[PDB]
Formats: C-alpha cells, sequence, structure tokens
C-alpha cells in the first residue's frame, strides 16, 4: 500500500521519471529486531 | 477524511448497539472508485 502511492506518484508525474529512481526491496525476515521464532520458521 | 473519518464513524456507529441488543451486526457500503480503483483498494 506505501508502495502504491509513490509508485504511483512517480508513473503520474514526468518530473520525477528524470530526477529520482524508485527502487524498491521486499525485505523478508531478520534474526535481529527471539531464537525461538527463527528456529520455528526455519522448521517452516 | 477518508480513511480515518470513516474508521472512527463506524467505531462511534457500531458502539451503540452494542450492549443494547446482541448479534445486532452493523452494515457498512465502501465506496470504492485503475489508479483510483488502486487507491480504492
Amino acid at each position: 500500500s506505501a508502495l502504491d502511492a509513490v509508485v504511483s506518484r512517480w508513473h503520474a508525474e514526468s518530473s520525477w521519471a528524470a530526477r529520482v529512481s524508485l527502487a524498491h526491496a521486499l525485505i523478508g525476515w531478520t534474526r535481529g529486531t527471539n531464537d525461538a521464532i527463527v528456529a520455528a520458521v526455519e522448521e517452516a | 477524511v477518508l480513511l480515518w473519518a470513516v474508521q472512527r464513524l463506524i467505531g462511534g456507529l457500531s458502539t451503540i448497539g452494542a450492549e443494547r441488543d446482541i448479534a445486532s451486526r452493523l452494515h457498512v457500503v465502501l465506496p470504492g472508485s485503475d489508479g483510483a480503483y488502486g487507491e480504492a483498494k
């Protein structure tokens, strides 16, 4: 949903096309910010 | 005015008929209008 705003603004405005390189990565899970969660998802 | 206003409107309008009559289930319609459809989604 947060994507759908900024990327939609990118597709809308033609000024951001030559000024910003919008990029994004769908981050997964991190083991820091516990061990039980990591064990459960590694079993998954 | 859309999201927070109607969400607190649902909360308030559903609070009143909570303890007075059980299984009185409130109903809401949502106005959803491609990019406009994306914002609606």
